[PDB]
């Protein structure tokens, strides 16, 4: 909308290695996959004690988000020339072992307006993968596909890192409001950092002299 | 219910292991095995990291089961693993004849008796002889 | 110091290297890949858990103090002057080995 | 009821600690679930005793209540215009690992007049998250989404605490009815604390005289 009106098909960009400098090939998958699934888990497991009867559980593991879609290639219709061989000469290609490096292609799945973990691209390895011929022509060229694509997270080390740069910085800049007090300037300002200042180390940090030196529109930093 | 006292105070923490030693000529031992959450963060994240720091190498433990006394001994050996989001911490304790153990000695005893030379032996750590 | 008489008594030839080491404050550090040992006496790269570049899994650290001293008071018979020679006590918090962020052992010889 | 008829929506409520004191994100998700489910659990384990004289099984763990729920989000009728890609971006953001402390969220689930399991609230963390895009358009903005939520119970400490006394404050200040008898007071002191409380110890602990000595409508404290 708003523009025009044509198909943003879906495009798989894949490279050699975890950044992303050194580039593979790419290919764009005709018949868009009517469904898309993420699917999360987080793995918990139940602290136990001897002592107190309080209940609580331990974070584990996060087994990263996994991307679940499927497709089809077609070349019977008169609008498809090209054989569906050389489209899933890239499907299996992308989506299994480098020939020089042991390791996968890392598989950048887009699409044109939609966002698929708060950004707006899905990096990511190929779990499995599965192609089903089922039509063939007299010597069999095979005519349909069906793929089963499934890919897991894989984020890059670089993108990971600013994510919690904008979350919790090292320095904290707190603003105070009217009718302020210390006990509550170093509760807002402990949850910036997510540290729990003390009310008397964000005293000493700005050199205020008699607990109660802010002026209602003053900034005192928090480390 | 089972209170850990470490140097004098009660120290709520989270044991899932305890195990208590007692043998018939060995130095009777107590093995804790505790947790200390990561997962809850806050205030309570750094203020369980301020009582696990006073578990020095030589403290008075005591353990206390249905308010009897259980072991009362002084702490040796504290182990912690830290293995993925895990982070528990393996204490181990002694009785008061661990004082007796490596060190040696030496000493001379003429003319006393069999049970004169051990408990004037046995005294040198606390330990009191009931024969 | 220059000694007046060793003595290797049928010893492997190994087992007398790791007993000459414990008696003159040296460790071995020896290297793979090569045939270089740089024998080193007993005396940074900041691995941390914010830091990038290291990747932990596992920090095993057992705390001991059992075979611990704080002394080494260690002793012996003088031939020449017969005063079983002055007590040379070693203190402990000299060669620490674990320096943190945050009984007495006494030997005698007839020699 | 009672006073009018616009719906409540459930609300979705996110902190970083245990408790309440640092606030994250919070949102309320339209077209509401249909149907909640809550499981519980508890583990026993047989006592396979040589004796053979009795037949019985422990308690091991008590199993965390289990919330599991369902939703769906649309927009592309026209009484709905926000896309549903800003309202999923707090789902996918609330139940997954946060950037500062590297941890779980400690959501808070809620509804008008629902009362979950004991309390007015649901605390927990985020076991699971699936979310299933089926309807798209031209350009792909998704506009159909259908959520399939899975929380655990993970209450914090401060209202732990607060319910267990509630029951048995180590005290009991036990009335005295007409016709009793210090063996039945012990039993009736010995069920507000659940710790038998041997009646002799009662007899000392108040200074009564003769072992009969309370007089119908006095009070017999009982601590332990």
């Amino acid at each position: 909308s708003l523009l025009e009106r044509g198909l943003s098909k879906l495009t798989l960009n894949a490279w050699k290695d975890r950044e992303g400098k050194i580039p593979a090939g790419s290919m764009s998958a005709m018949y868009n996959p009517e469904t898309i699934q993420l699917d999360y888990q987080t793995r918990f497991d139940t602290e136990d004690t001897i002592n107190t009867a309080s209940q609580s559980n331990r974070y584990v593991i996060s087994e990263p988000v996994g991307l679940n879609l499927t497709l089809l290639f077609d070349s019977q219709m008169p609008g498809n020339t090209t054989p569906i061989e050389t489209q899933l000469a890239m499907l299996k290609s992308l989506c299994a072992v480098d020939a020089a490096t042991g390791s996968p292609y890392f598989l950048r799945i887009t699409w044109g307006k939609m966002r698929w973990e708060n950004k707006g691209w899905f990096a990511g390895r190929a779990r499995d993968l599965s192609v089903t011929y089922t039509l063939f022509d007299r010597d069999a060229t095979p005519l349909r596909a069906t793929v089963q694509l499934s890919l897991v997270a894989d984020e890059s080390f670089v993108i990971q890192q600013s994510l919690k740069t904008q979350s919790a910085p090292d320095r904290a800049l707190v603003s105070v409001p009217d009718l302020a007090s210390l006990p509550l300037l170093a509760l807002s300002a402990g949850g910036v950092l997510a540290s729990s200042v003390d009310y008397l180390s964000l005293a000493w940090d700005n050199d205020l002299d008699n607990l109660d030196d802010f002026q209602t529109g003053d900034f005192l930093r928090a480390t | 219910h089972i209170t850990l006292d470490i140097a004098g105070q009660r120290s709520t923490l989270g044991i899932r292991r305890l195990r208590v030693q007692q043998l018939i000529n060995e130095i009777p031992l107590a093995q804790l095995e505790l947790h200390i959450p990561t997962d809850n963060h806050g205030a309570a994240d750094n203020a369980v990291q301020h009582e696990v720091s006073r578990f020095t190498l030589g403290v008075r433990v005591g353990i206390a089961q249905d308010n009897k006394p259980l072991f009362d001994g002084y702490l040796v050996q504290k182990k912690m693993q830290l293995k993925g989001k895990e982070w528990s911490v393996r204490l181990e304790a002694r009785h008061a004849l661990q004082k007796l153990t490596f060190l040696p000695h030496s000493r001379v005893f003429r003319q006393q008796d069999d049970s004169t030379v051990m408990k004037g032996l046995l005294q040198s750590a606390g330990v009191k002889l009931t024969q | 110091s220059k000694h007046d008489q060793l003595l290797q008594f049928r010893l492997s030839d190994w087992q007398f290297i790791r007993s000459r080491l414990l008696s003159t404050n040296c460790w071995l550090l020896p290297d793979a890949a090569s045939d270089t040992v740089v024998i080193r006496p007993l005396s940074s790269r900041t691995l941390a858990r914010d830091s990038h570049d290291y990747t932990l899994y596992e920090i095993n650290l057992n705390f001991d103090n059992r075979f611990t001293p704080d002394s080494l008071s260690l002793q012996g018979w003088d031939i020449a002057a017969q005063r079983l020679t002055a007590a040379q006590k070693s203190p402990a918090g000299a060669f620490r080995p674990w320096k943190p962020a945050g009984q007495d052992y006494a030997l005698a010889f007839s020699m």
